[PDB]
C-alpha cells in the first residue's frame, strides 16, 4: 500500500540498514537494531528515521522539558526509602525516634539525589521496579528543585538498546554512579505529535550507537501496521542483499527463465 | 496485509498440508525476508503438477 | 462384526468444519450451563434493638439525588447476561436479581434496589427475569426472590428466598442493613458536570 | 413517534418513504440486473437455479432465470415484468432490457439523491426515449425489393445472430437454416403450435432434425400392434375422434331382456357395432388409423389381419398438427368417411429414434406445419436447445413481418447514445443533464458485451465513440478480434423492433419505479 | 478446499460491501452539515439522552461492526483530534471518495490507478489550495477572527448567539495566549476551564477573567470570600500522620504511649502552622484534609480547599504563580515554606449558580488565564454548548497558530473541482478518470448543504460552478474565487466578503486524511472472517 | 404512588413530574427543564 510513499520509504530504508552495520566486513544484518515505533494520527508521509531513541514513557518530571546537551544517566536502583533485600522493619519505642525516622528518610533521600547531581547528569532514566517504589514523590521533588528531567517506567528488557544508542553504561548502586557512566547527548526533547501523543526523543549523541529508530505514522491503525510490515520486507531485502551480494532482474523474468 | 506469511498464519487453514504451506511461508519471511507468497504458489504449482 | 480398531483416520480432517461449527454451539451453551448451576441445587433444589437511627436512615434516603430516580437495568437474553458479567472491571460488586412478574416481594425489593443505586453509584444494581435465564421449574415456583453476587466474577453471596428473613413489607434500610450484616455493601452535589490533547499550559519559556 | 393508544393501521404495517426508499428501489434493481448480467453475448454464461424440489433449471434466457428467481422486492419485481413483456412482444432482448432499464436508473440516482424533483427524471426519460424511437425507425435499414433469396438470407443472418450466445453456437448455421426452413412453411397466422418440438435423448445436436411432415411417439400399443406393417408407400391416414371399443353405448344405457334369446342378439349387437365402425373405417380406403380417444385391442388386432396401422390415445394438438401437414379432417363419425376427409402423405414409418419409438409422416406437399426432433445428452440440455429454438423462431416471425433491421453488437445503442448527447447540448441545462445521463446509460450493452468477453470495456468504448462521432453508423463490438468492426457488414443483424421494444420497455420500467416515493407493506394473513 | 473455518468474501462482493457500509456512515451525519443542518438525539437503551451535533461524538457513541465504518469512525475522531472542525466533512468526503472509485473500479479501471490518481488530485488540490485560496489574515485583524468563530458556532446550539459567543471564544483565546521558543505565540486550548450549570438564559454566561473551580470550602467555619488572595498550592493531604508500611510501633514502656500519639497529630499541626505563618488566605490540595487541620485553617480565617484536581491545581499554580509543593522539604532536610512559593489573586469568591456553589479566582496576577461558565436550561444543552464551544475554541487556535484562512460555504471545493476537472487532462491516460472522480467527489459537501437547506441542489451547484469557472478561465475575475453559498437565501454570495472563513488547515488535513481512508479501504478485495 | 410504597399529595409541577418515568427522551427533557426551574428560582414550575 506504500507504493506512494515508496519515494520517500525506500531511502529511509536503506540508511536505516546502512547506519546500523559495517559497509565492509558485514555478513548479516540484525534487524533487532533497527526498532520500529508506531504512533497513531498524521499521514504515512510524516514518518521518521530517528537517529537517537524515541521513548513512549512520559517524562514524570512535568513542567521540565527539551534539556540541551543533556548528560543522560540510566540507574537500575530504586530512589525511596531505605529497604534490604532481607525482612525489615523499624520498631518506635519514642516519640523522638517516630520524628528521628522521617528525618533520616529524607536525608538518606536528598543524599541520593545530590550524589546523583554531583555527576553532572541532568537526564535520569529509571528502569521498572515492581518490589519497591523506584521514584518516590519526595525523590521526584527533589530531583524537579536541582532542575533534572526524570524519565522513569523503563522496561527491562529495553535497557540493552538504549545503551547501545545513547552509549550510558546501567548503574544498579549509587555507590558506582559516575559521571564516566554518563551518556552525552546534543538534545533531550518530549515533542508533541498534533494532540496525538507525545514522544520523547533525543537525538545528536557523541560516539553514536550503531542502532537507529524509525518512527511510523498514519491514519488509521491498518495502514500503520501495513506500513511497519512493508518497511520491515523492505530492510529485509536490503539485509538479503548485505548477504550473498547477488542481483537478478525481476518482473517474472527468472521464473521464465527458469521453465524454458 | 499483502505479507503472504501474515495472510497465512492469520488464517486458521485446518488442514495439514496447509498448514505444511503456512510453516513454509514463515521459514521463507525467516531467511529470505520477502517472497514469502512466490514460495507458496510454487509450492502448490508443484503439488499441481504432482497430480497429472 | 470385526474391525474393533476402526481408526478413522482421514474422515475427521476432512470434516472438522461442521464438528467445529457444532462445537462452538456447544461451547456457546456450555458457558450458559457452566454459569446457571452456582445457585441450583445446592440451595435451590432444598431498648438498643429499636433501631431509631433507621428512620433517619430512610428519611435521608428520601432525599437521595435530584436529577431522577432511574431504573434497575433489565436483561434482555442469556448473552447479554454472560457478556456484562464477564465484562466491567473485576474491582466492583455486580448484583443479580431473579423475579417473576406477579408473586409478591418484587416490586418492594425492586424499590430498595432502586433507593440501594441512587445511593450508591459504585453498585451496578441490574434484574433479571426467571423465564429469560430458563431456570428449573423449582425455582420458577419457590425461589423468586433470588439476590446473586458477583465480585470479581464469583459469588461472595447467594441469598435465595430472603422473604423469610426480610418479610414481604420490607423497606430500603432494611435489605440494606441485611446485606450490610454480612460484609457485602462497600463503605457532594456538583451543578451538573465539571468535565470538558494534554497541553496545559506554559509561560513565556 | 408516539404510542397512539388506537393506532391508525393494523400494528406491523411497514411503511417507507422519502429519498431513501427510491434509493433502495434503485439498488434493488441494479442487484436484479447483476442476476443475469453475464448472460448476454456470444460470449455470456449459463445460469443454474434449484428449486425448492430439487430440479434444476440451467438457462441462458434472461426472462427464464427472472421467472426462476423468486423475486419478492415490490420496485425489484418491475424488471422481472418488462422482461416478460419483452419476450411476450419479441421473444428476444430480454437480458437487454433489465440491463437497460437497470442502468437508466443507476445513472440518475446520483441526481435523485441531491433532492431532483421525479417529475424532471420522468419527462426527459419520456423525451430521450421518443427521440430515440423516432431515430431508430429512421436509420434502420430496409430494402424495398422484395425477393424471395434476399429475404431468406436476411432470415437466416437474423436467427444465427439470435443464436450466437447459446450453447447451440458453434450448430448456429444449421439450426438457423432449419428456423427459416420451418417458418417459411407456416402459412399466414405463424402460430407456434404448428411447429412442433420434440426432444429425444441420447445423440448429438447435429442428429437432430426438422421433418417437413408431423411426428410423435408410439402411444401405448395394445396386443397384436406388433403385427401391423411398419412402413406405407402412399397411406391414406383416416383422422378420427372415435373410442373404437368395446364399452356400453351410453353411461346411461340400461338393457332389460326376458330371454336367452335377446341375451344373445344383445351381445351379437353390440360386437356388430363394433365390426360395423371398423368395417366403415377399412372401407373408407385408409391404411394408417389414429384417433384421440384410446383403440381396443379388438380394433387392433382387427387392423393387424387388414395390413393396416392403427395408434390410439394420439394427443389432440399432434392430430392438430397431422391434419395440418396431411390435409385431412378429424371425424368424430365414422359414418361419412370420404375421400376429402383422409389425409394423404407420401411414406409413413415408425424407427426408433434413441430407445423410443416415433411415427414419421414426410412427404407432404401441402403440409403448413413442422417438427422439431431435439437430439441432446440431458434434459436440461434439450430444454435449453428448445429455448434457444424458440427464441430464433420468434426473431424469424418477426422479421417476417417487417425486414427492418438494424447492426448489433452494441452499434445501435452507441449511435442513439451520440445522437442523443448531440441533442442534448441543445437544450437550456436542467434537461441536458438528464438526456445526457441517458446516452450514458445506453453504453451498457457494448461495455457488458466487453465485460464479458474479458475484453477492455474503456479502450473499445472510446475508439467506438471516436468511430460514431467521425461516422459509421454501424460499429459496433467484433468479440473474435478483440476489436471494433462494422457489424452491418459483418452480419450481425436484428430486427429494429427488439431494440424499439427494449427501449420502450425499460423507459416505461424506469420512469414507473421513479415515480413511487412510498412503499406500505400491509401484515399478512394466514401467516401458518 | 480452502478448509478456512469462516467466511470468505471475494471481488466485487466485498467491494460493494465496504462502500455500502461507508455509505451508511456517510448517511448517518450528512443531515447534520452547515447551518441548515439540525442536530440529533442518543440513547443508550439506559435512559440517558445525548442531543449533539458533532460527527466525532455521533460517530463515537454509536456501537459500529463493519470494519470498513470504523475505519470512517476513526477517521472522525482524528480529525477532531488533530484539528478540532470538520469532523462532519471529512467523513462525508471520505465515503464520496470510496464510492466513486468502487464505480471506476466496476468500469474495469484497476484500483492500483485509482489510488495513484487519487494521491495525484490530493497533492495538487493541497497545492493549489496554498497558492490561490488563502487568505491572510494579517490585514483582517480581529474581525477575522469573530468571523471565523462564529462561522465554526453556526449549524449549532449557541449559532444565532454567535454576535455574542464569539466574542466570548476571541477573548478567552486572547487571554490565554502565551509564548515559547523561537518566538511562536502557542494558545494552549484545554486550560480554559469550562463548567456547565443549567438556569438562566444562554445569554448570562460568564467569561471569567481568572479561573473557575468545581469545588467549595472544607468547613463552613472559613469565610466565603477573602480579598487579597495568597493562594498555596498543596500536593499532598493534610490529615493525622500514618507510619510507613516498613515502620511499625512496639511499647515497652508505658510512658511514651500518650507522646507518640501527641505527636502522631503535632506533626501536621506544625505543618498547618508553617503553612499559615507566612501569610497564605487560600490553601487548595489535591489530597485530603480532615477535621482537625480543618479547624486549625478555620481558627486563621484562612481558605482551605480539599480534593482539588490536579490540572485544576496546576493551571492555578501557573496563573498565580504559586508552585505545586509535593512536600514540605528543602535542601537543607529541614520543614520550611517559603513566601515566595505563594500565588497572588485579587479575589477569591465562592459564588452561588443555580443552588450549588463554585469558587472563582478573579484576576490573577503575574499570569492572565480564563474560563466559561455555560447556563442554558437543562444538562443536555448544556453539554452541547459546551461541545459547540469546544469546537469554536479549536477553530479560533487554528486561525491564530496559522494566519491563513480559506472562503467557506463550498468556495474552496468547487474551485478545486474545477482546477482539478481542468488538470486532469493534462495527466496521464488513465489515471485522468481517477483525478476527475476526486473532483466530482469533492462537491458532495455544497450538495449537501443545499440539500439541508432544501434548495435548488443542482442549479444551485451549476451556478456556483459557472462562477468559479469564470474565475479560473478569466484572468481580470480572480475576485470570484470567493463566491459560495448563502444557505439563507439559497444563492451564490462572495463569502469573503460576507465573513464566512475557516482555516486552512481544515480543509488540508481532511483532504489528506479522507484520501488516506479511501486508499486503505481501496485495497482491500478480499475477506476472510473467522467464526469465533 | 412511589415505587417504594410512599404517598405523595401535591399540585406543585416539579414534584409531580420527578415521580413519573418516561421512555421518550422529549419527555426526560421537559422533566429536566422543571427541575431546573426549580432549582433556579422555586416558582412557576407548571408554567415553564
Ligand atoms: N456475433 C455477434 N457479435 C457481436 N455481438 C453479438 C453477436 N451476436 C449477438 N450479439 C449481441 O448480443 C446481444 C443480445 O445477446 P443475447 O443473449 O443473444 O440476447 P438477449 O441478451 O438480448 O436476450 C445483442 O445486443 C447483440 O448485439
Ligand atoms: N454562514 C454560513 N454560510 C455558508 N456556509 C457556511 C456558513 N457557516 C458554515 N458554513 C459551511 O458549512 C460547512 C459545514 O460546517 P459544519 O458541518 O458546521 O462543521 P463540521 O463539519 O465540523 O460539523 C462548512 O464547510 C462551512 O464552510
Ligand atoms: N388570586 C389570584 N388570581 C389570579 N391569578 C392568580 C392568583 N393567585 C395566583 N395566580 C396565578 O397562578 C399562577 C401560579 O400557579 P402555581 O400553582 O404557582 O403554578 P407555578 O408554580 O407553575 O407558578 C401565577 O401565574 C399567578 O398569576
Ligand atoms: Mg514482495
Ligand atoms: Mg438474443
Ligand atoms: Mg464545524
Ligand atoms: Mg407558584
Amino acid at each position: 500500500v506504500v507504493s506512494q510513499y515508496s519515494s520517500l520509504l525506500s531511502p529511509m530504508s536503506v540508511n536505516a540498514v546502512m547506519k546500523v552495520i559495517d559497509p565492509a566486513t558485514a555478513t548479516s544484518v540484525d534487524l533487532r537494531d533497527i526498532k520500529i515505533v508506531k504512533k497513531l494520527g498524521g499521514t504515512i508521509d510524516d514518518c521518521e528515521l530517528v537517529e537517537g531513541l524515541v521513548l513512549t514513557q512520559k517524562v514524570s518530571n512535568s513542567g521540565i522539558t527539551r534539556v540541551e546537551k543533556a548528560k543522560i544517566g540510566l540507574i537500575q536502583f530504586c530512589l525511596s526509602a531505605p529497604k534490604t533485600d532481607m525482612d525489615n522493619q523499624i520498631v518506635v519505642s519514642d516519640y523522638a525516634q517516630m520524628d528521628r525516622v522521617l528525618r533520616e528518610e529524607r536525608a538518606y533521600i536528598l543524599n541520593l539525589v545530590k550524589q546523583i547531581k554531583k555527576t553532572g547528569c541532568n537526564v535520569l532514566l529509571i528502569q521498572k521496579s515492581i518490589l519497591r517504589d523506584a521514584l518516590s514523590d519526595l525523590a521526584l521533588h527533589f530531583l524537579n528543585k536541582m532542575k533534572i528531567m526524570v524519565i522513569k517506567d523503563i522496561e527491562r528488557e529495553d535497557i540493552e538498546f538504549i545503551c547501545k544508542t545513547i552509549g550510558t553504561k546501567p548503574v544498579a548502586h549509587i555507590d558506582q554512579f559516575t559521571a564516566d557512566m554518563l551518556g552525552s547527548a546534543e538534545l533531550a526533547e518530549e515533542v508533541n505529535l498534533n494532540g496525538s501523543g507525545k514522544l520523547l526523543k533525543i537525538t545528536g549523541c557523541a560516539s553514536p550507537g550503531k542502532t537507529v529508530t524509525i518512527v511510523v505514522r498514519g491514519s488509521n491503525k491498518l495502514v500503520i501496521e501495513e506500513a511497519e510490515r512493508s518497511i520491515h520486507d523492505a530492510l529485509c531485502v536490503i539485509r538479503c542483499l548485505v548477504k550473498k551480494r547477488a542481483l537478478i532482474a525481476g518482473g517474472g523474468a527468472p521464473e521464465i527463465e527458469l521453465a524454458l | 496485509t499483502n505479507d503472504g506469511a501474515t495472510i497465512l498464519k492469520q488464517m486458521q487453514v485446518l488442514h495439514p498440508a496447509a498448514r505444511m504451506l503456512v510453516e513454509l511461508s514463515k521459514a521463507q519471511d525467516i531467511e529470505a525476508g520477502d517472497g514469502t507468497t512466490s514460495v507458496v504458489i510454487i509450492a502448490g504449482s508443484l503439488l499441481d503438477s504432482c497430480t497429472k | 462384526l470385526a474391525g474393533e480398531g476402526i481408526s478413522v483416520n482421514t474422515g475427521p480432517k476432512g470434516v472438522i468444519n461442521d464438528w467445529r461449527r457444532f462445537k462452538q454451539l456447544e461451547t456457546e451453551q456450555r458457558e450458559e450451563q457452566c454459569r446457571e448451576m452456582e445457585r441450583l441445587i445446592k440451595k435451590l433444589s432444598m431498648f438498643l434493638q429499636q433501631y431509631r437511627k433507621q428512620r433517619m436512615e430512610e428519611m435521608r434516603q428520601q432525599l437521595h439525588k435530584g436529577p431522577q430516580f432511574k431504573q434497575v437495568f433489565e436483561i434482555s437474553s442469556g448473552e447479554g447476561f454472560l457478556d456484562m458479567i464477564d465484562k466491567e472491571q473485576k474491582s466492583i460488586v455486580i448484583m443479580v436479581h431473579i423475579y417473576e412478574d406477579g408473586i409478591p416481594g418484587t416490586e418492594a425489593m425492586n424499590g430498595c434496589m432502586i433507593c440501594l443505586a441512587a445511593e450508591y453509584p459504585a453498585v451496578k444494581f441490574c434484574k433479571v427475569k426467571s423465564s429469560v435465564i430458563g431456570a428449573s421449574s423449582q425455582f420458577t415456583r419457590n425461589a423468586l426472590p433470588a439476590l446473586l453476587i458477583y465480585k470479581g466474577g464469583e459469588l461472595i453471596g447467594n441469598f435465595v428466598r430472603v422473604t423469610d428473613q426480610l418479610g414481604d413489607d420490607f423497606f430500603a434500610v432494611d435489605l440494606e442493613a441485611f446485606l450490610q450484616e454480612f460484609g457485602l455493601l462497600p463503605e457532594v452535589l456538583t451543578s451538573v458536570r465539571n468535565s470538558a490533547s494534554e497541553d496545559s499550559d506554559l509561560e513565556i519559556d | 413517534m408516539m404510542p397512539t393508544p388506537v393506532i391508525l393501521l393494523k400494528e406491523g404495517t411497514d411503511s417507507s418513504q422519502g429519498i431513501p426508499q427510491l434509493v433502495s428501489n434503485i439498488s434493488a434493481c441494479q442487484v436484479i440486473a447483476e442476476a443475469v448480467r453475464t448472460t448476454l453475448g456470444p460470449r455470456g454464461m449459463d445460469k443454474l437455479i434449484v428449486d425448492g424440489r430439487g430440479k434444476a433449471t440451467i438457462s441462458n434466457d434472461g426472462a427464464t432465470i427472472l421467472k426462476l428467481l423468486d423475486v419478492v422486492h415490490p420496485a425489484a419485481k418491475t424488471l422481472v415484468d418488462i422482461a416478460k413483456s419483452q419476450d411476450a412482444e419479441v421473444g428476444d432482448g430480454t437480458t437487454s432490457v433489465t440491463l437497460l432499464a437497470a442502468e437508466f436508473l443507476k445513472q440518475v440516482k446520483p441526481y435523485v439523491e441531491e433532492g431532483l424533483h421525479p417529475q424532471i427524471i420522468i419527462r426527459a426519460f419520456r423525451t430521450a426515449t421518443q427521440l430515440a424511437v423516432n431515430k431508430i425507425k429512421e436509420i434502420a435499414v430496409t430494402v424495398k425489393k422484395a425477393d424471395k433469396v434476399e429475404q431468406r438470407k436476411l432470415l437466416e443472418k437474423c436467427a444465427m445472430t439470435a443464436l450466437s450466445s447459446k450453447l447451440i453456437s458453434q450448430q448456429k448455421a444449421f439450426f438457423a437454416k432449419m428456423v427459416v426452413d420451418a417458418v417459411m412453411m407456416l402459412d399466414d397466422l405463424l402460430q407456434l403450435k404448428m411447429i412442433g418440438i420434440k426432444k429425444v435423448q441420447g445423440g448429438a445436436l447435429e442428429d437432430s432434425q426438422l421433418v417437413a411432415g408431423v411426428a410423435f411417439k408410439k402411444t401405448f400399443s395394445y396386443a397384436g400392434f406388433e403385427m401391423q406393417p411398419k412402413k406405407y408407400h402412399n397411406p391414406k391416414i383416416a383422422l378420427l375422434n372415435v373410442e373404437l371399443e368395446l364399452k356400453a353405448e351410453k353411461d346411461n344405457a340400461e338393457i332389460r331382456v326376458h330371454t336367452v334369446e335377446d341375451y344373445q342378439a344383445i351381445v351379437d349387437a353390440e360386437w356388430n357395432i363394433l365390426y360395423d365402425k371398423l368395417e366403415k373405417i377399412h372401407h373408407s380406403g385408409a391404411k394408417v388409423v389414429l384417433s384421440k380417444l384410446p383403440i381396443g385391442d379388438v380394433a387392433t388386432q382387427y387392423f393387424a389381419d387388414r395390413d393396416m396401422f392403427c395408434a390410439g390415445r394420439v394427443p389432440e394438438e399432434d392430430l392438430k398438427r397431422t391434419m395440418m401437414a396431411c390435409g385431412g379432417s378429424i371425424q368424430t363419425s365414422v359414418n361419412a368417411l370420404s375421400a376429402d376427409v383422409l389425409g394423404r402423405c407420401q411414406v409413413f414409418e415408425e424407427t426408433q429414434i434413441g430407445g423410443e419409438r416415433y411415427n414419421f409422416f414426410t412427404g407432404c406437399p401441402k403440409a403448413k406445419t413442422c417438427t422439431f426432433i431435439l437430439r441432446g445428452g440431458a434434459e436440461q440440455f434439450m430444454e435449453e436447445t428448445e429455448r434457444s429454438l424458440h427464441d430464433a423462431i420468434m426473431i424469424v416471425r418477426r422479421a417476417i413481418k417487417n425486414d427492418s433491421v438494424v447492426a448489433g453488437g452494441g452499434a445501435i445503442e452507441m449511435e442513439l447514445s451520440k445522437y442523443l448527447r448531440d441533442y442534448s447540448r441543445t437544450i437550456p441545462g436542467k434537461q441536458q443533464l438528464l438526456i445526457g445521463a441517458y446516452a450514458k446509460a445506453l453504453e451498457i450493452i457494448p461495455r457488458q458485451l466487453c465485460d464479458n468477453a474479458g475484453f477492455d470495456a474503456t479502450n473499445i468504448l472510446n475508439k467506438l465513440r471516436a468511430r460514431h462521432a467521425q461516422g459509421g453508423t454501424w460499429y459496433g463490438v467484433d468479440i473474435n478480434n478483440e476489436d471494433i468492426a462494422d457489424n452491418f457488414e459483418a452480419f450481425v443483424w436484428e430486427p429494429a423492433m427488439v431494440r424499439i421494444n427494449a427501449l420502450t420497455a425499460a423507459s416505461e420500467a424506469a420512469c414507473l419505479i421513479v415515480s413511487v416515493d412510498e412503499t406500505i407493506k400491509n401484515p399478512r394473513s394466514t401467516v401458518d | 478446499p480452502l478448509s478456512v473455518f469462516g467466511d470468505r468474501s471475494t471481488g466485487e462482493t466485498i467491494r460493494s460491501q465496504n462502500v455500502m457500509a461507508a455509505a451508511s456512515i456517510a448517511n448517518i451525519v450528512k443531515s447534520s452539515l452547515g447551518p441548515v443542518g439540525l442536530d440529533k438525539m442518543l440513547v443508550d437503551d439506559i435512559g440517558d439522552v445525548t442531543i449533539t451535533n458533532d460527527g466525532a461524538t455521533i460517530l463515537k457513541l454509536l456501537e459500529v461492526e463493519h470494519p470498513a465504518a470504523k475505519v470512517l469512525c476513526e477517521l472522525a475522531d482524528l480529525q477532531d483530534k488533530e484539528v478540532g472542525d470538520g469532523t462532519t466533512s471529512v467523513v462525508i468526503i471520505a465515503a464520496e471518495l470510496l464510492k466513486n472509485a468502487d464505480e471506476l473500479v466496476k468500469q474495469k479501471i484497476h484500483p492500483t490507478s485509482v489510488i495513484s490518481g487519487y494521491r495525484l488530485a490530493c497533492k495538487e488540490a493541497v497545492r493549489y489550495i496554498n497558492e490561490n485560496l488563502i487568505v491572510n489574515t494579517d490585514e483582517l485583524g480581529r474581525d477575522c477572527l469573530i468571523n471565523a468563530a462564529k462561522t465554526s458556532m453556526s449549524s449549532k446550539i449557541i449559532g444565532i448567539n454567535g454576535d455574542f459567543f464569539a466574542n466570548m471564544v476571541v477573548d478567552a483565546v486572547l487571554a490565554i495566549k502565551y509564548t515559547d521558543i523561537r518566538g511562536q505565540p502557542r494558545y494552549p486550548v484545554n486550560s480554559v476551564n469550562i463548567l456547565k450549570a443549567h438556569g438562566r438564559s444562554q445569554m448570562e454566561s460568564m467569561l471569567i477573567s481568572g479561573y473557575a473551580l468545581n469545588c467549595v470550602v472544607g468547613s463552613q467555619g472559613m469565610p466565603k470570600r477573602i480579598v487579597n488572595a495568597k493562594i498555596a498550592c498543596l500536593d499532598f493531604s493534610l490529615q493525622k500522620t500514618k507510619m510507613k508500611l516498613g515502620v511499625q510501633v512496639v511499647i515497652t514502656d508505658p510512658e511514651k504511649l500518650d507522646q507518640i500519639r501527641q505527636r502522631e497529630s503535632d506533626i501536621t499541626k506544625e505543618r498547618i502552622q508553617k503553612i499559615l505563618a507566612t501569610g497564605a488566605n487560600v490553601i487548595l490540595t489535591t489530597g485530603g484534609i480532615d477535621d482537625m487541620c480543618l479547624k486549625y485553617f478555620v481558627e486563621a480565617g484562612a481558605m482551605a480547599v480539599r480534593r482539588v484536581l490536579k490540572r485544576d491545581l496546576k493551571r492555578i499554580a501557573k496563573a498565580s504563580g504559586a508552585t505545586i509543593l509535593s512536600t514540605l522539604a528543602n535542601l537543607e532536610g529541614e520543614e520550611t515554606f517559603e513566601a515566595a512559593m505563594l500565588g497572588q489573586a485579587e479575589e477569591v469568591v465562592q459564588e452561588r449558580i443555580c443552588d450549588d456553589e463554585l469558587i472563582l479566582i478573579k484576576n490573577t496576577k503575574a499570569r492572565t488565564s480564563a474560563s466559561i461558565i455555560l447556563r442554558g436550561a437543562n444538562d443536555f444543552m448544556c453539554d452541547e454548548m459546551e461541545r459547540s464551544l469546544h469546537d469554536a475554541l479549536c477553530v479560533v487556535k487554528r486561525v491564530l497558530e496559522s494566519k491563513s484562512v480559506v472562503p467557506g460555504g463550498g468556495a474552496v471545493e468547487a474551485a478545486l473541482s474545477i482546477y482539478l476537472e481542468n488538470y486532469a487532462t493534462s495527466m496521464g491516460s488513465r489515471e485522468q478518470l481517477a483525478i476527475a472522480e476526486f473532483a466530482r467527489s469533492l462537491l458532495v459537501i455544497p450538495n449537501t448543504l443545499a440539500v439541508n437547506a432544501a434548495q435548488d441542489s443542482t442549479d444551485l451547484v451549476a451556478k456556483l460552478r459557472a462562477f468559479h469557472n469564470e474565475a479560473q478561465v478569466n484572468p481580470e475575475r480572480k475576485n470570484l474565487k470567493w463566491i459560495g453559498l448563502d444557505l439563507s437565501n439559497g444563492k451564490p454570495r462572495d463569502n469573503k466578503q460576507a465573513g464566512v472563513f475557516e482555516p486552512t488547515i481544515v480543509k488540508v488535513k481532511s483532504l489528506k486524511f479522507a484520501t488516506e481512508a479511501a486508499i486503505t479501504i481501496l485495497r482491500i478485495d478480499d475477506l476472510i472472517k473467522l467464526h469465533p | 404512588l412511589d415505587p417504594m410504597g410512599g404517598i405523595v399529595m401535591t399540585n406543585d409541577g416539579n414534584a409531580i413530574l420527578r415521580e413519573i418515568q418516561v421512555q421518550h427522551p422529549a419527555a426526560k427533557s421537559m422533566i429536566e427543564i422543571s427541575r431546573t426551574q426549580d432549582e433556579e428560582v422555586g416558582d412557576g414550575t407548571t408554567s415553564v
